[PDB]
């Protein structure tokens, strides 16, 4: 639902990045770009954001 | 609901004894070294560190089970050296490298951070 | 007044139709839930489809078992009316008696 | 014990180069595919100018399938020997098949050579629709494409005809597990 | 003009694209019920 | 045909057969006839040309959409038994292109052949590639994967629910999931899986895990189960309500633990349950009150999540108490690929345990070598080689089958140009030595699933239990 | 069996039925032997 | 009616008396444990806490069943149950106070099951003999049940998702009667077919084949780690 | 007979890691000392949770495990810190743990983002690592996540959050001298970044006297302790988990005799 | 009765197109139950005036 | 004993004998209030 | 050719049956005709 706090292979942090990543898109970056930017250079850190689905995002349209 | 604390990997339970030495009756100057809560990270140092000794006839360790936390290394000296001695040796061989390690780093690290 | 009909979801007649994906949200309900079955007593029912031999077409088989040679069926049913089914079989004598 | 503490030094593997072939091999493969579809072809070509003489104790539609079944199985054999030779002894396909661990000569042929001909019933695919297998083939065709001879590999990958026609051949097999599980243990319940 | 081969598999998929956008997945249901 | 294609008198779901050698015209207008949509083809062309792509891809903001294609006459529908009278193209760059004249009458084209496939066929990424059955297995595993059911799964209190803690869109995709909305509601994990025996416990379909990955969420899920009670009224001498049961208001109560229970007897959310406790304390008078309260299975163990007190149809008092258990993958957890690789956890690594490639990747699954050749799951083989160029490219992959623009060598040579051997092997290090594998590993991102069957689930004992009175023997309680 | 330039020795029949009527039940056993034999060796089984 | 309980599938003679539920019985997951031997399964520390083996008292085993009482149900592995000589059973848990647990001969102890303990491991469908074999059990921390992968071939298990059935022997009686019939090992080679009805597999079969290669060489320290999983080398390492 | 003499050439130290190499040594000690980074080096995490309010659209063992995963700042503290096994006090103390605090609430109609930066803790050495920010939940209007949390130490073998590396590249014998890996092809494997061949060559000649030595390090650090930290940390772990080996050896030797 | 008169549980060539040839379950049900392709639809019926 | 509202989401104290409604919404479903005892969570 | 094997095949055993599915004979022959196809 969330993006993961630590990369499930090498637990490096990416729970910092996906703002950052949306971010990055926005500006054009393509998705392989952005991820260099981040930092992401193991294939195992970049399957953690190119993968994952913010489905807290419409969670959040449900009035608690 | 049959899930082991993940503390018992390293955590001598009350009674446990750390490591135990039987010796073994099929070869002469052979002696097993059942360490509890160990891993391959102490058994497979330790056993390479034998291996350099030429009285040590064998050096071998294994984990009977992964599930288990027991490394049992079997030993096997000359007549005139002892496995007990052997692993003694050893093992202060392994201290006095991983203490020649740390001073040696700390020189590399200051030489890096300096310049 | 003479009954409630149970209604399908998401269909023209439901209360989620026509709805936008924050309407639907509004309402506690998925934007990509489909529909497409009813609630009975709170319970989601589908009506799996139901797959049966076309109507009022003529079909000859021929069966080894039985003693005719051949058999042409023709389930008829009116037009949009009188649901009961009557089949009339055609068929013609095995060659098997001497 | 002891060998699985040894392959933890040796290790052992499969993946996609386990499944490759040479370019030389491919090319053999594909010649071997070319000359059997004309071979059918002109056996095909027989029969619709009436040259085909039916063999003993069949008639001139099963002498025609016998003819073409044999062409093909032949074309399975020749490419699938064809590609195990090809085989490195650093294959793991091999290795698995030469140890009798798991998979056997067949298995390669169809990963890497070609899957062959689909049986439905012990024969080529029939003419569900109107003398014809598809609605993408002409009528009254029994070529190896129209009646399911597969001439690609998994590698390769199944063109859409040859894929249901797989799946067709495939559902057998579901069926067929099936209706042993049903008989499991029957005969043995009655003879005890 | 006319699709060519290279453009065909961006045209087939926007064809899909349409028709999915159009029916959805349970369309078989929601018809025959409304009907 | 002309009447048909232009929405007049004749609807477009209308289906005209002609017999031509029989001379008959057959004319079907009912309900149940299966049909799918077709592009029309007149004088070996397409009748779909670019204008109607162009005004497609607006789709939007310009109110051209699927209908103006039937209305045009483009595409029509085309049900099982018009398909016998129709010469069909599978694609039109192929098939009506000027070539050995096979067939020149084509009266229509599939608008993609990977369309014959169905809702959980249409995951299988590669499934051309694959032997036939185990693209069944799959379609049978996909519907009982973990992942999110549906987006208001915290609204809903079903009897049963597995969610995902962080589902993830598979790397290696086809063109269908976008469609099924797959990549919103996901079913599975992308993990970096080794084909490799690394020490004999993922033989037979066995599985080895990271337990690392394991400890930082990897396929952790959530399990909900929830329980409706009602209280009856109906009938004068009986009647039943809910409250927490005492010792000396009823004359019979189990020593079970009722401090979990409520004045109102109900438990609050937020409270650790077992077997051993009480979730809702429910008490008929007798005709002292007798109690009915409901328990747990002893099984179960959990923290109560949601519990709302209604009025049902019946217009009576009753309450839904939904309890919150999370799984954490363990041994005997059940795992699946997208092309049926079934499989259970034979036994979890911590990471410096696992093997480990020059960049220190270790693998978060280990599944045997000896799963595929009998398989010939080929396409699990090509996802795991696809998703690696996906990973490092940046780019989600497609594995739509029938794609002649893909093909494995392609892929080979984009995983070259990311400093990796083109066919997907690596060097790997043992875990516990580590010395290198003789063997370099295939070792890549591929798509898993958890699927429902938890070991859990399905453990349990007997010894010396509740018999039945009756029949005098073994009975659940 | 009793048509001339036919083996009356080695001539047989697969329905025991057949061979309990005309040949007599230790036929019988021996054509049961040789039936059951067929089945589970057809496919290069072995049963003892 | 009265017929009506008798026939059927479910009736008294075909539905009770020739196959019925038993007591002492578990069920669950199986998984690979290529650490085990063949007569050997892998038990949950859950179902050994709940499956027990009613133990007879004496001298012999009178100090060893004594602490096994003092442990009781909390403690594994401890005891549910003592049965004095009149028959009559004590449940431990409700009490553990040593006053009323004082053991004496002819008493029975249903201790909870220990390694060692030989059950019937069995999967379904039970086709022939090796489908029900006996096994030693040995406590192991996870809730699956473990198999040596020599014995999947005999029972036909994958580790796919299967499940076994587990019987526990009560009496010594049943119990030596598994241990000589019914063992794992004694089942190697069947009447059937005259051959060995289990033999090496997967993994070890394709290691094997590799491993007996004509270029393998194996160095010093490599053979000694090998031979700490030989449990019956006699200790001497072979000339190279 | 007697201990290795190895040397260390630090290549590259960041903030982020640490790149080395260990010559004259053994696999054995090299590999050792690589699970040692993973699973043997103490740091301080998240694990003890109490949530007051969580009505956020994550369950609260959802946000717990979360809080388990953020990486705090134990440079220093954690060799003082105590384990909470071996301390005395009653489950928990400034001794042997660091409090935590989380109250988020949200009143506005923008989504708040609860990040680690909402965490406070009482001892200012240890601290969230990020203080962009771990992102630990967002916040709808009116949903609140109210908790307090105690970090106690551990290492990676007893939970993966305690591991303090993002990344253990570890490599030997780069261009294959020792053939320890036997390649089908080698012409078709890229040169390690390691490699000392020309282009032309693909695999070093084989050494039949050849032993592994040389063994390259890079230890990328999560962010608890800096990469130079991990390893000496390392070093002095499993130096102690030896030098306390033999102090129980040492016993039993005098037991048997 | 139509069931036993020929065997429906076969993939039958007219299934293209209309039916998942894949989606089957394993068992006693096999090639019985059935799902639809993605692009197949069932007709809705209207009068034939 | 607070219940709260799932249309309004307005906390309002109810007795057991006392019928279950919104004190002001009207609405007749409702939802336990999270308990104040404390239970710990391990974040593993 | 073709007949009847397997499971069907081995249930007409145990099920002796006045009509197998696929009754049979193998016919030998003692004379010339033996080894003379014509004869034959
Ligand atoms: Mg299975
Ligand atoms: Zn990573
Ligand atoms: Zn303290
Ligand atoms: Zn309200």
């Amino acid at each position: 639902m969330i993006i993961p706090v630590r990369c499930f292979t090498c637990g490096k942090i990416v729970g910092n990045k996906w703002e950052a990543y949306l971010g990055l898109l926005q500006a054009e970056y393509t998705e392989g770009d952005a991820l260099d930017a981040l930092g992401l250079k193991r294939y195992c850190c970049r399957r953690m954001l190119l993968a994952h689905v913010d489905l807290i995002e419409k969670l959040l349209n449900y009035a608690p | 609901m049959n899930a082991p604390p993940a503390f018992e990997s390293f955590l001598l339970f009350e009674g446990e004894k750390k490591i135990t030495i039987n010796k073994d009756t099929k070869v002469p100057n052979a002696c097993l070294f059942t360490i509890n809560k160990e891993d391959h990270t102490l058994g497979n140092i330790i056993k390479s560190q034998l291996l350099k000794d030429p009285q040590v006839l064998f050096a071998g360790y294994k984990v009977p089970h992964p599930l288990e936390h027991k490394i049992i290394i079997r030993v096997q000296t000359t007549p005139d050296y002892s496995p007990q001695e052997a692993f003694t040796n050893a093992i202060t061989d392994l201290i006095s490298e991983l203490s020649l390690l740390e001073e040696r780093f700390r020189v590399a690290i200051k030489d890096k951070q300096e310049g | 007044f003479i009954g409630k009909i149970p209604i399908m979801l998401r269909s023209t007649y439901c209360l989620l139709n026509g709805l936008t994906d924050r309407d639907l949200c509004e309402l506690n309900e998925c934007p990509l839930d489909p529909g497409g079955y009813f609630i009975i007593n709170g319970s989601e029912k589908v009506l799996i489809a139901q797959e049966k031999m076309a109507t009022n077409t003529v079909y000859v088989f021929a069966k080894k078992d039985s003693k005719y040679a051949y058999t042409g069926e023709c389930r008829s049913c009116l037009e949009n009316s009188s649901r009961p089914t009557s089949t009339i079989w055609v068929s013609m004598l095995a060659r098997g008696g001497q | 014990t002891v060998i699985n503490n040894w392959l933890l030094i040796e290790g052992h593997t499969i993946g996609i180069g386990d499944s490759i072939a040479d370019s030389k091999t491919y090319q053999d493969i594909q010649n071997t595919i070319k000359k059997a579809k004309q071979d059918v072809i002109e056996v095909i070509e027989k029969a619709h100018n009436n040259e085909l003489e039916p063999t003993p104790g069949n008639t001139l539609r099963q002498t025609f399938e016998n003819q073409v079944n044999r062409i093909l199985n032949d074309a399975r054999d020749k490419t699938g020997s064809s590609a195990q030779k090809s085989l490195s002894e650093y294959n793991n396909f091999k290795s698995m098949v030469v140890s009798g661990a798991k998979g056997s000569k067949i298995n390669i042929s169809q990963v890497i050579a070609v899957v062959g001909q689909q049986n439905v019933e012990g024969k080529r695919i029939p003419f569900g629709f109107k003398h014809r297998t598809l609605p993408h083939f002409i009528k009254d065709d029994y070529g190896p494409e129209s009646r399911g001879f597969v001439e690609n590999s998994y590698l390769a990958g199944l063109t859409p005809t040859e894929f249901f026609f797989h799946a067709m051949g495939g559902r057998e097999g579901l069926i067929d597990t099936a209706v042993k599980t049903a008989e499991t243990g029957y005969i043995q319940r009655r003879l005890i | 003009d006319e699709i060519t081969p290279d453009l065909w598999q961006e045209a087939c998929w926007i064809v899909i694209s349409s028709y999915f956008d159009e029916k959805g997945l349970v369309r078989q249901q929601l018809d025959s019920f409304d009907e | 045909r002309k009447l048909r294609r232009q929405m007049d008198i004749i609807v477009s779901e209308v289906s005209m057969i002609r017999d031509i050698r029989e001379r008959e015209i057959r004319i079907y207008t009912d309900a149940g006839r299966i049909c799918r949509p077709l592009l029309i083809v007149e004088k070996q062309k397409l009748l779909l040309k670019k204008r109607h792509i162009d005004q497609l891809k607006e789709r939007e903001y310009n109110n051209y959409s699927w209908q103006d294609l039937v209305a045009s006459g483009v595409v029509e529908y085309i049900d099982t038994l018009e398909e016998e009278t129709v010469m069909l193209a599978m694609t039109p760059d192929d098939l009506q292109e000027k070539e050995v004249a096979y067939c020149s009458t084509y009266t229509h084209c599939e608008i993609h052949p990977s369309m014959i496939l169905g809702v959980c066929a249409s995951i299988i990424p590669f499934p051309d590639h694959n032997q036939s059955p185990r693209n069944t297995y799959q379609s049978a595993m996909g519907k009982q994967a973990m992942g999110v059911y549906i987006t208001n799964f915290h609204v809903r209190m079903d009897t049963l629910a597995h969610v995902l803690y962080y589902p993830q869109k598979p790397l290696v995709t086809t063109r269908s999931m976008e469609y099924l909305r797959f990549r919103e509601l996901p079913a599975g994990i992308n993990s970096i899986v080794a084909i490799a025996s690394y020490t004999g416990y993922n033989q037979e379909d066995s599985v080895i895990m990271n337990r690392s990955a394991v400890d930082r969420g990897f396929f952790r899920s959530v399990f909900y189960r929830s329980y409706k009670e009602q209280e009856s009224k109906k009938g004068f001498d009986q009647e039943e309500v809910f409250e927490k049961p005492t010792r000396e208001t009823c004359q019979g109560m189990r020593h079970a633990i009722y401090d979990k229970l409520d004045d109102d007897g109900l438990i609050a959310p937020g409270v650790r349950v077992s077997g051993d406790d009480v979730i809702i304390g429910k008490t008929v008078t007798l005709p002292t009150k007798r109690d009915c309260s409901t328990f747990l299975r002893t099984s179960e163990t959990g923290i109560v999540d949601q519990v709302m007190v209604t009025l049902n149809q019946e217009g009576y008092k009753f309450c839904k108490i939904r309890v919150r258990s999370v799984r954490i993958p363990q041994i005997g957890d059940k795992f699946a690929s997208r092309h049926g690789q079934k499989g259970t956890c034979g036994i979890q690594y911590r990471q410096e345990d696992m093997p480990f490639t020059c960049e220190g990747i270790t693998p978060d699954i280990i599944i045997n070598p000896h799963a595929i050749p009998s398989r010939m799951t080929i396409g699990h083989l090509i996802e795991c080689l696809q998703g690696k160029v996906s990973a490092n490219k940046g780019e989600i992959g497609d594995a739509t089958p029938f794609n002649d623009a893909v093909n494995v060598q392609k892929i080979s040579n984009l995983l070259s140009d990311y400093g990796y051997h083109l066919r997907g092997n690596e060097v790997l290090y043992n875990g516990f030595t580590g010395r290198k594998i003789t063997s370099q590993i295939f070792i890549g991102p591929t798509y898993y699933q958890r699927l429902k069957h938890m070991v859990d689930d399905k453990i349990h004992s007997r010894a010396r239990g509740p018999i039945q009175i009756l029949n005098r023997q073994p009975m659940e309680g | 069996l009793s048509e001339k330039d036919v083996d009356p020795v080695r001539t047989t029949s697969n329905d025991i039925v057949e061979i309990f009527t005309v040949l007599g039940i230790e036929a019988v056993r021996k054509a049961l032997e040789r039936e059951l034999y067929h089945v589970i060796s057809f496919d290069g089984s072995y049963v003892n | 009616s009265l017929k009506q309980r008798l026939k059927g599938k479910e009736g008294r003679v075909r539905g009770n008396l020739m196959g019925k539920r038993v007591d002492f019985s578990a069920r669950t997951v199986i998984t690979p444990d290529p650490n085990l031997s063949i007569d050997q399964v892998g038990v949950p520390r859950s179902i050994a806490a709940n499956m027990t083996f009613a133990e007879i008292v004496t001298p012999f085993n009178i100090d060893r069943l004594q602490e096994l009482v003092r442990r009781g149900n909390s403690q594994y592995p401890g005891a549910k149950y003592i049965i004095r000589d009149n028959g009559d059973r004590i449940d431990l848990r409700f009490h553990p106070k040593p006053s009323d647990l004082h053991l004496q001969t002819g008493y029975k102890v249903e201790r909870h099951m220990c390694d060692g303990d030989i059950v019937i491991f069995n999967r379904q469908p039970t086709l022939h003999k090796m489908s029900m074999m006996g096994h030693r059990v040995r406590i192991l921390p996870w809730s699956t049940f473990r198999l040596n992968l020599s014995v999947t071939t005999p029972y036909n298990a994958d580790f796919d998702g299967d499940e076994m059935n587990l019987h526990l022997p009560q009496s010594l009686e049943t119990r030596a009667e598994i241990q000589e019939l019914a063992m794992v090992p004694r089942m190697i080679v069947t009447p059937q077919s005259n051959r060995p009805v289990m033999g090496i597999v997967q993994d070890t079969l394709t290691a094997v084949r590799k491993f007996t290669k004509r270029d393998v060489f194996l160095e010093r320290g490599e053979v000694m780690n090998l031979l700490m999983f030989l449990s019956t080398w006699d200790g001497k390492v072979p000339q190279p | 007979p007697y201990a290795n003499q190895p040397t260390v050439r630090i290549t590259e130290l960041t903030d982020e890691n640490v790149k080395f190499i260990i010559e004259n040594t053994d696999l054995a000690v090299a590999n050792s000392i690589r699970r040692v980074f993973i699973a043997e080096v103490p740091i301080i995490a998240i694990d003890w949770v109490q949530i007051d309010a969580n009505s956020s659209v994550l369950h609260d063992e959802f946000i717990a495990h979360r809080l388990g995963l953020i990486p705090l700042t134990s440079d220093d503290i954690v060799d003082k810190l105590q384990y909470s096994r071996d301390c005395t006090c009653e489950e928990f103390c400034p001794e042997c743990s660091v409090e935590f605090t989380l109250d988020v609430r949200c009143n506005e109609d923008q989504t708040r983002h609860v990040t680690s930066r909402d965490l406070i803790s009482n001892s200012p050495r240890v601290i969230p690592v990020t203080s962009d920010d771990i992102l630990i939940v967002k916040l709808r209007k009116g949903q609140e996540l109210r908790l307090r949390a105690y970090a106690k130490k551990g290492f990676g073998k007893e939970h993966a959050k305690w591991n303090p590396t993002a990344g253990v590249a570890f490599e030997y014998d780069p261009d294959n001298a020792l053939r320890h890996t036997v390649y089908p092809k080698p012409e078709e494997w890229p040169k390690s970044e390691y490699s000392e061949l020309d282009e032309d060559e693909s695999q070093a000649p084989y050494d039949p006297n050849g032993k592994p030595e040389r063994f390259y390090y890079n230890v990328e650090s999560c962010g608890s302790l800096r990469p130079e930290t991990i390893v000496l940390s390392a070093l002095s772990g499993l130096k102690k988990k030896l030098s306390d080996l033999q102090t129980q050896l040492s016993h039993e030797i005098q037991s048997d005799v | 009765r139509d069931g036993k008169l020929a065997k429906p549980r076969q993939l039958h060539n007219t299934l293209w197109g209309m039916v998942c040839p894949a989606e089957t379950p394993e068992g006693h049900a096999v090639g019985l139950v059935k799902n639809l392709a993605l692009m197949a639809y069932i007709s809705v019926g209207s009068q034939p005036s | 004993m607070i219940y709260i509202c799932g249309e309004c989401h307005t906390e309002n104290e109810i007795k057991s004998r006392d019928p279950i409604r919104c004190r002001e919404c009207g609405y007749r479903i409702m939802y336990k209030k999270r308990t104040k005892r404390l239970v710990v969570f391990d974040a593993r | 050719k073709n007949v009847t094997l397997g499971v069907p095949r081995l249930k007409e055993l145990i099920n002796i049956s006045k009509k197998p599915k696929t009754p049979s004979l193998t016919v030998f022959l003692l004379g010339q005709s033996a080894r003379d196809a014509e004869r034959a």
